[PDB]
């Protein structure tokens, strides 16, 4: 359980030195392991957000509107 | 080749004891007084213990006019959960329950007890008809011959026909500890690990 | 997404525009190839809520329900592949839908088709899990097993000795500390012998094989 | 007094009136689809965190319990 | 608090504003979905003290009653 | 097939013994009034320990004019509180409670106490019945005749019997190690730690 | 080789409670009593199935295979 | 030397039950009970066939080829 919700406690080994470069191996993995949620978080919760604050900053009037292609 | 009968039993009994067999039950000059009252001993002695043949479970009793619990004369013992009823402590005495606790007669609902009853010898199952028999014989011949080597030759007997029913039981019946008290209804699997692993 | 599928299901089809990416699963496509492996025609099938649809295509019958909100209508679309030139069009109710023709070469085709094992002669190809799903099952077996026998084991009892002098009562009555009337050899605990070894001999397994 | 749980970016004028039905009885027609997700949530809760996602007569006056582990 | 609720119960539903974010746990609001993914309709269910409505909505009941606190 | 009752009782003592049955028990003309004693006197001293079925819990007592506690005739044993009466600590004499204490035979207020009581043949259950017949066939004809080979079969007999009463005791009561004292009300759930794991 | 390794290892792995009649233990008993109750038996009795010795024969195999794996 | 050593691994690593007569345990009880039950009989008569001493021969066996390797 400890490793599949990512916690720090059982990346320790106890017993014997670790390596920084093993320790940066191993937290390459504790990255990766959620790439799929840190993927559809990006997709579904930033875009949006930023799309509605700019929306409400320009109708505030506070900056001029945004050039469009012609 | 039907079950055992009682004229079967008493003539086994009667062998064992080393005696001429009998011919009938009824109007006898012989020794089946002594031999059915021996009987009848074992079986009660054997019945009262409670097994899987003789008990049912969540069976529902009902109070009298004067709010007491009057129980069958053949009801050999009366169980009660105690996580159910949380505040009655109930024990048999004679043919009512008395509630322990409260020290009273007299209660304020219907109960929901397991109990067991004492049957009759036709009803009985083989096994237990076996058992029944063997024990019935070894007794009447310990405590009326009193010799030495036929006692060591009964004893033989019954501890082989103990094994056998207690063996017959226990496959019957199918105890298991993962199951808890039977009382709950099945939750159980028992996914064997001997067999899916290929 | 498109690569968790292929890793777990095998099979994925991808539609490129310039609006976004959109990925369909295994579960709503078809599609036929020849065993030298050129597609050469897909049928996707799609289900969406009526109100997204054009009014003249709405039938009496939805135009009736209430549950406009609760009900939905099929929408169909049809993909061929020929001379290097795709074609499809999308359909609702056997008719065509108006302006949703498109045409173009192959080498700028709109429609990706993916498999993970390249196996020859199978029109649909080969997750990878599949390799070990074989050892996978038999880990999850044998996990579940020891677990079940802890289960089992970790039960505690008493156990009174009728040749004895210990009365129930008086053990289970008797405050801490107390002095009581016993010999302790007659009161004894239910415990499994020797199952250690085997239970060791199991973890081993579970061990090569998790590793492997 | 002034109801303003909403911005005053994009207020305008009354477009829609009560064409079919009220607000009450499209929230209590789909109470019954959205019951099953909020028991599962609710159980999850009571494993991991007690008093997270909580039962409608559990607020004031409510007592939580506790599990025997931390993970 | 969104993260938090979103590992715990897998739904919430946000609300961006000018004066602030404001977030609706599941339990009070409801949804339908095409099979698609699109959504329709959101329903939002909430309750307050009568004090904050306005007095024309507030009915002769709710008047006769000395529990405007409760 | 009924409970054992006292006739059959009587009747199973003399067969053991090594006498011919008796008929009746009113007006006979044998060893059956020596057999009723003998079988009264074991039950008494089965009775005389304190079991599920003959005690009473949180029981109260009243005391009489002159501020001295009466006990009835069939009282066996009671036993007070320590926790409970911290200044007062009391042991039966006879039939009147004894405040050792404070060397006197007089208290202040009313007691609550756990009593057991003596009973009659008829309120007995089937197990102690079973038990109360073998204990005293044995003490009876190791009186009466004076045998040893007779006294170890008989020795045999009741330990098998013994054991199967404090089996049935055991598991109709269901006395737990958990809840200490049994005269606090029980918080205790025994969450099965065998079952529910899935 | 790794089947037949893999074969023993599932069939060792069950658990059973085997009781002599000799004694004075009722499957009933065991069976129904509650965690932390005390009932009447000897636990002298009660054994559970077990390979007395195998262990030597399998840790063979085991370094066999090792060396073939190795190679 | 190596095939002789893999052939004698392969025989030692069968597994077989074995029931003793003189006790009371019968192989249908055995073979059809199910995980975690309670049956009648005695774990002492139920043993499983091993080769009792036959690690010392191996053990020379595997440094004789050790050392024939090495050369």
């Amino acid at each position: 359980l400890a490793f599949a919700f990512m916690l720090n406690t059982a990346i320790q080994r106890p017993g014997e030195r670790v390596t920084a470069e093993e320790i940066r191996y191993m937290a390459q993995e504790l990255d990766a392991g959620i790439s799929g949620l840190y993927s559809i978080l990006s997709r579904e919760l930033q875009l949006p957000l930023v799309r509605r604050l700019i929306h409400i900053l320009r109708r505030k009037r506070k900056l001029p509107d945004f050039p469009r292609s012609e | 080749a039907a079950r055992t009968s009682f004229l079967d039993a008493v003539n086994r009994v009667l062998q064992m004891l080393g005696e001429a067999p009998v011919n009938s039950l009824q109007g006898q000059f012989g020794l089946a007084k002594q031999a059915e009252v021996a009987l009848n001993d074992v079986s009660r002695t054997i019945q009262t213990e409670g097994w899987s043949f003789n008990t049912d479970l969540e069976k529902k009793l009902e109070r009298n006019s004067s709010n007491e619990i009057e129980l069958s004369s053949n009801v050999s013992r009366v169980v009660v959960d105690n996580l159910e009823y949380p505040d009655i402590d109930v024990v048999q005495r004679g043919d009512k329950l008395y509630d322990r606790k409260n020290n009273r007669y007299t209660f304020d609902e219907d109960l929901i007890v397991d109990m067991t009853t004492i049957l009759e010898w036709d009803l009985l199952p083989e096994h237990a008809r076996q058992y029944i028999t063997i024990k019935a014989g070894r007794q009447l011949q310990e405590a009326i011959i009193g010799s030495a080597e036929l006692t060591k030759l009964n004893l033989t007997q019954e501890v082989e026909a103990r094994s056998a029913f207690l063996e017959e039981e226990t496959t019957k019946s199918e105890h298991s500890m993962l199951r808890g008290h039977l009382n709950r209804t099945s939750p159980v699997n028992t996914y064997i690990p001997s067999r899916t692993l290929e | 997404e498109a690569l968790k599928h292929l890793l777990v299901g095998g099979n994925v089809l991808l539609y490129v525009s310039d609006e976004g990416i959109k990925v369909i699963h295994l579960d709503s496509y078809v599609l036929c190839r020849d065993p030298m492996g050129n597609v050469t025609e897909i049928v996707v099938e799609e289900e969406i809520f009526k109100d997204a649809l054009p009014e003249e295509y709405l039938d009496e019958e939805d135009d009736d329900d209430d549950d406009m909100g609760k009900k939905m209508v099929k929408i169909y679309t049809c993909i061929k592949f020929m001379d290097d030139q795709c074609h499809w069009y999308q359909e609702i109710k056997g008719k065509e839908v108006p302006g949703t023709h498109g045409k173009c070469a192959a080498d700028v085709a709109p429609w990706i088709a993916l498999r993970q094992d390249r196996v020859d002669s199978e029109m649909y190809g080969r997750s990878y899990v599949e390799q070990y799903y074989g050892d996978l099952l038999a880990l999850e077996n044998l996990y579940k097993a020891i677990l079940e026998a802890s289960a089992s084991l970790s039960k505690v009892l008493f156990l009174c000795n009728p040749n004895g002098t210990t009365r129930p009562r008086t053990l289970s009555q008797a405050s801490n500390g107390s002095i009581v009337q016993g010999n302790a050899a007659d009161v004894t605990v239910l415990q499994a012998a020797g199952k250690s070894q085997d239970l060791q001999i199991a973890n081993q397994t579970i061990e090569r094989i998790e590793n492997r | 007094m002034k109801t303003r749980l909403t911005n005053n970016v994009d207020r305008q004028s009354a477009l829609y009136g009560s064409s079919g039905g009220t607000a009450a009885q499209r929230y209590e027609q789909l109470r019954v689809d959205r019951n099953s997700p909020l028991k599962r949530a609710r159980d999850c809760s009571k494993v991991t965190i007690p008093g997270l996602i909580e039962d409608e007569n559990y607020g004031d006056a409510g007592r939580l319990d506790t599990p025997y582990q931390s993970s």
